[PDB]
């Protein structure tokens, strides 16, 4: 019988800043045990100052990508091109993964962009368009290994102030882009340990009022 | 999940939990069941996340678009019809959806309609819905009175969501409050369940069983 | 079934066996497994009899109506129109033919049309669940450029094996020869091809 | 949903319909009217998938008032009974079916008579004194059988459907929460709000 | 799991990569899967990794003490031997896929050894997830007569291509030599080409930084005296 | 259906400065149904550690079978047993039942008594053994575990450090699996104290 | 055939002793000396190799066994009783240890063990 | 959906400082039985592409009109048909692409795996892969079937990343390649010895090469290997 | 069977258990008492497949029997419990399992203190201040968690069981006819013949 | 797998591939599956390559203890033993095993046990998955009392054709030569026999 969907491995991760978001995604591309790419790119600069990356089925990914891409496009021309708000792209993603609600795009969705405030924005979206606009979001074959982590290391979850004994939390006192940098590297350094399917390069996006910049990073090739 | 919505003297109060799960895997504890359909009305979501997200947004739209051409506040049973009649076209195909549709009006006073995507339309004064339901429902239907108050009931609810959030697995993260009244809903607050269980052991002097 | 057709050096010959089984009952033990399309292009069929006949009955319309408006087809012309219902139908078909024939322009060719829908141009082809057991002896004993004699010799023989150890396949021997001379049908009996 | 039970006797039909509505593990409701007016003389109580029970029941109740509207006219309970044959035997060849079983009483005013008829999601109706669906039947059939007379009074009827009632609740498993009981005769449908 | 064996002048010599997995997640990343079935008879295992270690130890355990009887060094044909009846008597239950290597006093010996029961004789074999990436390379450089420095440098080379191209592969290279008339060297974390690049950040937590409720001795001491 | 996912849990265990720590969650639940929050999921046969996460009955038969085998190991030794050679007990244990296994996933530890190394291991239900030097993790949120063991943990911390460090790994991953919650306790193990933490956590 | 020998041939007689066992003990008195030592830092054990005839190569026999890498044994008494004692002693050794324990036996319980077998043989049929 | 019937092995790829070669051998198989010796399997477009294909190989035939037609339509009331606006490898691959996905897509896959190789206006090489799932990627090597299980990990050492690229030569990429079939036809139950090669260099244009052969094997140590274990004799 | 139900109070153990037996389509039963004396200071109740449960429980009452004669001594509730654990251990991996849920309630002579052990039919044992089985306990535990104290007294016990059996026969979808409520102290067992 | 033995003046001579495949890697390119039971009574192994080694090698005990209780067996009597073994476990074999030796009194013998267990006495056998496509060119070519050279050829050329159609079958053709002068080795590559 003929299996329509595949799974491309890749880990991605999304994290909103007070004045800023990242959207980071291995650049490792697979089937089974083997590798197909070391380098094959998974976040899109979409924009209108937004990052994209659908990960899961890579070939439903890359329509879905495709398809945004070209609702902003649209989006331009028939609305004396206003530019895309964070939200409203969000929304528009919902209604695209839900047009085929009874044979899903297999890909697991996060945006990053600034909201209208110019604050830091990540929305997460499921295969069939339910969504939500989320501080901190990975996805993919490691994100159970990266989340409790970013719980922990960036909503301070489960730590208290020395002294008090569980009666005070650790304040949440926001983080540069230098410091969302450094919790990203090691979650994709801990997460290419741990799980096989992540490796070879780390890609990250960061959004800015200045507009998108990229980074890279080596990872092991294991 | 664990979703509840009751009729009382005040109105309507809505209880939802804040978890979603992928099998063992903790998806989310900051997830939204309450769907704003508009300034009057609230929708609650079970069963499958997108579904009841994509058509009580929808239901919205009907429900302006309604009162555009009527001009006259589109009323609870007509609204919570709708999503009905659209889910039964549906039926068969897959949709899951378990929904209290709660608004209130002039002619009709707080109302609230379980909607199904089996298709299953009831009227009623108590609802409760997910995999939580049953520990909610026990705490409702002891304490349950119509002559509550809006601070008791809030409370009702708030304490009923806590008792499925303990003991059921696949509910828990946070408590969202809502009160629904003639003018328009409410929005009573986001409560980490984390933090409520301990107050409320304390306070209230439940949960012996558990160490605190 | 075992079928074949080979390219030689006056044109081409056609061969098949009689046998058509339903299960291990031989429903007709003197079937006609060359059939023609055209007055020069014919074709072995394999595979579904229903399947087949119906193909065969489609292409011979088509060339019939080629032939009206732009006078003979070539023996490709013939394999594309086969290859097309095969291939378009691969799901609901169950067919395998071999398609020969000749040109004075082109001389004897020969195309087979597997299971799958493609077409492969060959100097000679072998098809049916009897050709399994004469790979080796076709591969050993073809030659281009055979003689009349030499060909239905090779034929003859080739079958004659299929024959033997393939038990979907028997009966008599049928042949069609295509040259410029014309139309030729041989038959060979049991009696003949046995002791070979 | 789960039982519903109808008899005629000398000058009404009587329709018992159960009030509880259960969605796998929980009892949602405890006072659910499995029941719709098609006419001010034609009740028809249904039990069925979730659903297709009230979509069908309302369906019909729609068509018969549009009819009610254009002749100014009442159908007959035959006649109504005859229409709503026909959806259900059109239903059950269809893609998706309606999953729905009926009791329509009724008291015919040109015959001053009451009329009771049962139809299955098939489209099987007969005409009986007395009708059930489901399991509803196997239960309360045999005291029907022995008790039942055909010059019975409304409340002769009303006290039979009790024994019958008692013995659903005394041998069934499930917890269908009483019955809402209505009465249609030759001034309408009323509810018997004490049972 | 990638596992090599390859065959050279005076013995044999054997590798593999030392990542242990759990479907997609890696249990252990420094996993010895050169076990030793006598001083100079080892194996390397793929497959179910329970049965790999219990049937090597269990076929070790028979071969000393068959040696201690027969007064005589073991031999490899005697393990293989062992082997192959005990994994047919399960009929492939037991998920063992073995390369046996070793040198005895009828020689040096390279064998491979399948779930089911079957062996094969070989000069160089591969075994495991990383087997078609190491028969690559086994395929390319291998020859007749190789040296012992050589044969090491193949089967770490085919090691290598597991550990990069095979998922299931990872880490470090482990090698066993056996030559004649010599102890056999076992080469632990022989080639180390995978190690963690230092942390952006310490996680190091403040000390009270977690809630306790309860504090408490364990009495891990026995009964005491008086 | 699963059995290693019916009731729940984790088990997870670090090496630190002349130290180790092992610690558990306090579930038992039958899938949905929290039923226990006081299912402790540690043992100890001597000085020797042993967490247990699976199906429960399998975690109380097999404490119960290694108390017995233990024992008798005393008795006749006339000393208590090592973690090094409990460890093949437990693994010799588990393989004896290769054809019908105990639904586990044991976790070993315990410092040496005559060489004072700190020493953990791992086991899957059919007793391959996984000796770590840095962690081992087992249960329901093992991902997670290994997730936040990676990145929370280096080598040589201090047994107050070690504790630390092990909670939180405990505990944000057990906050990230349905069946793993409901309270958690902490062993800090050094060559002749061992104390006993209770942790503070989310009851959902 | 099958063992009809299902009774104890070691018996205690009137005086309370066990005949088969002194009568063994006797047959050990008979046999060649060994000795052991124990030293601080090892232990030594010795005996005669008295051959029985010198065209026998008396290498081939050996009277001191290795048991374990650690443990060796030496016997006084009936050759061919020893020989097999060794070989079940090696293999009691991995059975009953060794695959248990992932390591050999201390010498006290392999003894043990021995002893056991020995013990049998003294009671049963 | 279907089933594949008369299939094509390994298409194997790589990069190399002026250009790109592709390889793929001549054999249609009809199961386990190597039925047709004659397939070339790749096929070029113009004088700057060439796309290699495994699979099923009706399949195979219909994407090759497809392509033949490509340039036809492509040639129409275009003056610069055989310059500017002559067709690029990537225009060849991304229709083949939205071709691939849409039939994925209706549940009727074009049953492949396709390698589009040649060289750009600007003289980039493109190498880029597409299947029947309409899955795409790119690397400096690539490979389809067994080809990415063998030929990959050989292919790799020359080129292991971007940075190779420039460093390695026509004759050192040829060079793998060759050998890499060699190991395909050791070890691939379904392969042939007869091969076809063709390199695309932005100099020297398109070279394809037909019947070449695997050659310089290794059997002659198969005469000491006796029985399977035991046996002497 | 279906419900039952368990509460430690602070001198005793209460054990409520339902009174129906179904046999699929008919409730055939109406006053089964689904429990068994151990000893006498403990108290066993019990659920599962038809058969293996009173099987199951007499076989576990015949070996405490036995055990309380040889010794002239009664087992602790604890030792009991234990016992039982083993028996559904080693009876989840025989040829045919038995299928049985059980409560055991008993109290401790020696410590002066009620004890209540809940295990299932894999053989998993946890001491309770209150336990159920099957679905019972999804729509009891939220009422215990708010209102049980481990100081309650007898008679509270019965209060906060009624209110568990009252929430049971309003939202649970079958007729489980009531149940016998039985207390364990330390005088031993009695039934409380009204509830 | 491609394997047969023939029978000829002299003796009898097994061949075989040695290729040896898990689904289409192939696992050993030079396997060999011509094994030895007794000094002159050789098998060729075809199926299962675990149940063919386990039971070639019950073969092989059971004729060692034969020899030293009653003499040298007869091929027979091995052959004998083979089937046994196929015949009482064919609910748990899947081994096709082709059975030759050579007496002094019998001279060159061949005997076939195919799936089922049977056994059949032959001039010549051949069997394995590349056995299919050269029964037509075995039966037409095949004679009896043929010299060591012709029999050499006709083996060579056999499964060469074995070898070309069959993707099961490859590698090197391994023969072993059974005669009163003693047991030979051959071996031929592909470059040998692929020209043929
Ligand atoms: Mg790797
Ligand atoms: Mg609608
Ligand atoms: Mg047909
Ligand atoms: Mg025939
Ligand atoms: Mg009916
Ligand atoms: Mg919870």
């Amino acid at each position: 019988q003929f299996n329509p969907y595949g799974d491309n491995g890749g880990t991605i991760l999304g994290i909103a800043g007070e004045d800023f978001a990242v959207l980071a995604g291995d650049t490792r591309n697979i089937t089974d045990y083997s590798i197909n790419s070391r380098y094959e790119p998974k976040v899109f600069d979409c924009g209108d100052n937004i990052v994209m990356s659908a990960n899961g089925f890579a070939a439903d990914g890359d329509a879905l990508v495709k398809r945004f891409k070209n609702s902003v496009k649209w989006y331009h021309f028939d609305h004396n091109d206003k530019k895309l708000s964070i939200n409203s792209a969000a929304r528009n993603i919902q209604h695209l993964l839900y047009g085929k609600r009874f044979f899903p795009y297999y890909v697991h969705t996060i945006i990053a962009g600034l909201d209208e405030d110019g604050k830091g924005a990540v929305y997460s979206f499921d295969p069939v368009g339910s969504y939500e606009r989320e501080q901190c979001r990975a996805g993919g074959a490691a994100a159970s290994l990266i989340m409790p982590f970013l719980d922990n290391q960036v909503n301070f979850k489960n730590q208290y102030e020395p002294g008090t004994n569980g009666k005070v939390k650790k304040p949440l006192k926001y983080l540069s882009v230098e410091e969302v940098i450094k919790l990203v590297r090691d979650s994709f350094t801990s997460a290419t340990e741990r799980h096989i399917q992540v490796g070879d390069g780390l890609e990250i996006l960061i959004v800015t009022k200045d507009g998108v910049r990229k980074e890279f990073y080596e990872l092991k090739r294991d | 999940t664990t979703t509840l919505a009751f009729r009382f003297q005040g109105g309507i109060i809505v209880a939802v939990d804040s978890r979603a799960t992928a099998g063992n895997w903790v998806a989310s504890q900051t997830v939204k069941k309450v769907i704003e359909i508009n300034p009057f009305l609230l929708g609650t979501a079970a069963g499958g996340a997108a579904d009841c997200q994509f058509w009580e947004t929808w239901l919205g739209s009907q429900c302006r678009l309604h009162e555009l051409r009527e001009k006259e506040r589109i009323s609870v049973a007509a609204a919570s019809k709708i999503l009905s009649n659209l889910v039964y076209q549906y039926k068969g195909a897959g949709l899951s959806m378990g929904t209290m549709i709660c608004g209130y009006t002039r002619k009709e006073g707080p109302t609230i309609y379980y909607v199904d995507s089996d298709g299953t339309r009831l009227k009623g004064d108590i609802f409760c819905v997910g995999s939580g339901q049953t520990f909610a429902y026990g705490v409702l239907d002891s304490n349950y009175k119509w002559d509550l108050s809006v601070e008791d009931a809030l409370y009702l609810g708030k304490r009923s969501i806590l008792a499925a959030a303990h003991r059921d697995a696949y509910s828990g993260g946070s408590v969202n409050l809502y009160h629904v009244t003639e003018d328009g809903w409410i929005y009573h607050g986001n409560h980490d369940v984390g933090e409520l269980f301990w107050k409320v052991k304390e306070e209230e002097g439940s949960f012996n069983n558990v160490i605190g | 079934t075992s079928i074949m057709a080979v390219t030689f050096k006056d044109g081409v010959i056609l061969g098949a066996d009689s046998r058509t089984t339903t299960g291990a009952y031989i429903a007709n033990r003197v079937t006609d497994k060359l059939t023609r399309v055209h007055d020069k292009i014919w074709c072995c069929r394999s595979g579904s009899a229903a399947d087949t006949q119906a193909i065969a009955d489609i292409v011979q319309y088509h060339l019939e109506l080629y032939t009206s408006q732009y006078g003979t087809p070539s023996t490709e012309t013939a394999a594309s129109v086969f290859k097309e219902l095969c291939y378009e139908n691969k799901d609901n078909l169950t067919a395998g033919i071999i398609v020969a024939g000749y040109d004075d322009k082109n001389k004897g060719e020969v195309y087979t049309i597997p299971l799958g829908g493609s077409v492969h141009k060959l100097p000679y082809a072998i098809a049916g669940s009897g050709s399994t057991f004469i790979y080796g002896y076709c591969d050993k004993n073809f030659r281009e450029n055979m003689s009349k004699e030499e060909t239905v010799d090779f034929i003859k023989h080739s079958l004659s094996q299929a024959i033997k150890w393939d038990g979907s396949s028997g009966g008599v021997i049928r042949m069609v020869v295509l040259t410029a001379a014309g139309v030729e049908r041989l038959i060979f009996y049991p009696d003949e091809y046995e002791q070979l | 949903m789960d039982i519903i039970l109808g008899i005629r006797v000398q000058d009404s039909v009587i329709l018992a319909s159960s009030k509880a509505v259960t969605r796998g593990i929980s009892v949602l409701k405890d006072s659910d009217d499995k029941t719709r007016q098609l006419s001010p003389h034609t009740l028809m109580s249904f039990a069925g998938e979730a659903g297709d029970t009230v979509q069908f029941a309302e369906y019909i109740q729609a068509n018969i008032q549009l009819y009610s509207i254009r002749e100014d006219y009442e159908l007959s309970p035959q006649a109504v009974s005859s229409f709503v044959r026909q959806e259900l035997a059109k239903s059950i060849r269809s893609r998706r079916p309606y999953q729905v079983n009926v009791l329509i009483g009724g008291y015919d005013k040109k015959k001053n008579k009451p009329e009771l008829y049962q139809i299955d999601y098939l489209g099987t109706k007969v005409e009986l004194p007395y009708g059930a669906h489901g399991y509803s039947g196997f239960y309360t059939f045999s005291l029907l059988d022995h008790h039942y007379r055909p010059d019975m009074t409304t409340e002769e009827g009303l006290d039979l459907l009790k024994l019958c009632v008692q013995e659903l609740e005394k041998r069934m498993p499930m917890d269908f929460k009483g019955v809402i009981v209505k009465i249609v005769d030759k001034d309408g449908i009323r509810q018997v709000d004490d049972f | 799991t990638t596992i090599v064996g390859v065959k050279f002048n005076n013995g044999v010599v054997i590798a593999a990569d030392t990542r242990s997995t759990q479907g997609p997640i890696v249990a252990d990343k420094n996993c010895a899967k050169l076990h030793r079935i006598s001083p100079k008879i080892w194996c390397a295992g793929a497959g179910t990794a329970a049965d790999t270690e219990a049937v090597t130890q269990l076929i070790g355990s028979n071969i000393e003490l068959h040696s201690l009887y027969t007064s005589r060094e073991p031999r490899v044909v005697s393990a293989l031997q062992m082997l192959k009846q005990h994994l047919f008597k399960y009929q492939g239950h037991i998920g063992a896929y073995l390369i046996v290597a070793g040198v005895d006093p009828t020689g040096s010996h390279l064998f491979s050894i399948h779930a089911h029961g079957s062996t094969d004789v070989g000069y160089y074999l591969s075994l495991g997830s990383g087997s078609l990436a190491a028969m690559a390379v086994l395929e390319s450089h291998w020859k007749q007569d190789l040296t012992k420095e050589e044969a090491i440098k193949l089967a770490s080379d085919a090691i290598q291509a597991g550990i990069w191209n095979d998922l299931g592969s990872g880490s470090n290279v482990d090698v066993c030599v056996m030559e004649i008339g010599k102890d056999a060297e076992y080469l632990r974390n022989y080639l180390t080409p995978n190690v963690r690049e230092e942390k952006q950040k310490s996680y190091k937590f403040p000390r009270g930084t977690t809630a306790v409720l309860k504090e408490s001795i364990v009495n891990i001491c026995d009964i005491q005296e008086e | 259906s699963d059995p290693s996912s019916i009731n729940g849990g984790i088990v997870v265990a670090m090496t630190g400065k002349d130290c180790v720590a092992i610690a558990c969650d306090l579930r038992l639940g039958s899938q949905s149904l929290g039923v226990s929050n006081k299912f402790e999921k540690i043992f100890h046969y001597g000085h020797v550690f042993l967490g247990i996460t699976g199906l429960a009955t399998d975690v109380t038969t097999l404490n119960e079978m290694f108390r017995y085998k233990t024992n008798l190991y005393k008795l006749k030794e006339e000393r208590a047993i090592e973690p090094e050679t409990f460890t093949q007990l437990v693994s010799s244990s588990l393989y004896e039942r290769r054809f019908g296994p105990y639904f586990v996933g044991p976790v070993v530890a315990g410092i040496n008594s005559k060489s004072g190394k700190p020493f953990i291991a791992g086991f899957d239900l059919i007793g391959c053994i996984d000796e770590a030097k840095d962690f081992i993790v087992s249960g329901t949120a093992s991902d997670q575990l290994f997730g936040m063991c990676e990145s929370l943990y280096e080598p040589n911390l201090e047994p107050e450090d070690l504790f630390e460090t092990i909670s939180q790994a405990l505990l944000n991953a057990a906050d990230r699996d349905a069946l793993s919650g409901w309270g958690a306790v902490v062993y800090i193990i050094k060559k002749d104290e061992v104390v006993k933490r209770y942790l503070k956590m989310r009851q959902d | 055939m099958t063992d009809r020998y299902s009774f104890s041939l070691t018996t205690f007689s009137p005086s309370g002793k066990l005949g088969q066992i002194d009568y063994a003990l006797t047959a050990v008195k008979q046999g060649v000396t060994s000795l052991g030592i124990k030293a601080t830092n090892g232990v030594v054990i010795a005996t005669e190799k008295k051959s029985s005839s010198p065209l026998a190569m008396s290498e081939t026999l050996s009277k001191v066994s290795l048991l374990t890498p650690d443990i060796g044994a030496v016997y006084s008494g009936m050759g061919p009783d020893y020989r097999v004692l060794v070989d079940k002693s090696r293999k009691v050794a991995h059975t009953s240890y060794k695959r248990i324990y992932g390591e050999y036996p201390p010498t006290k319980l392999l003894v043990s063990e021995v002893a056991k077998i020995m013990q049998e043989a003294t009671q049963s049929g | 959906t279907q089933q594949p019937i008369v299939t094509g092995t390994s298409v194997i790829s790589m990069k190399y400082d002026n250009g790109v070669i592709i390889a793929a051998d001549n054999l249609g198989s009809y199961g386990s039985l190597l039925r047709f010796n004659g397939v070339e399997r790749l096929i070029p477009v113009g004088d700057n592409t060439v796309v290699g294909i495994s699979g099923d190989i009706s399949d195979m035939q219909h994407i090759e009109r497809l392509l033949k037609d490509l340039v036809t339509e492509n040639a129409y009331d275009n003056p610069l048909a055989d310059a500017e606006e002559a067709l690029e490898p990537s225009y060849i691959f991304e229709y083949l692409a939205t071709v691939m996905y849409q039939r994925r897509s209706k549940m009727n896959p074009l049953w492949n795996a396709i390698i589009v190789a040649g060289v750009q206006s600007n003289g980039d090489q493109f190498l880029r892969y597409v299947n029947l799932l309409g899955v795409t990627y790119s690397s400096p090597t690539l490979a389809t079937g067994f080809g990415a299980h063998m030929a990959n990990p050989l292919l790799r050492k020359v080129v292991d990343r971007e940075s190779d690229i420039p460093k390695t030569t026509v004759q050192v990429a040829e060079e793998a390649i060759v050998n890499a079939m060699r190991v395909l036809y050791y070890r691939d139950a379904r392969s042939s010895r007869n091969f076809s090669l063709a390199i695309i260099d932005k100099n020297t244009g398109l070279t394809f090469k037909k019947n070449l052969q695997v050659e310089n094997m290794k059997w002659d140590f198969a005469k000491d290997i006796k029985g399977y274990g035991t046996q002497k004799i």
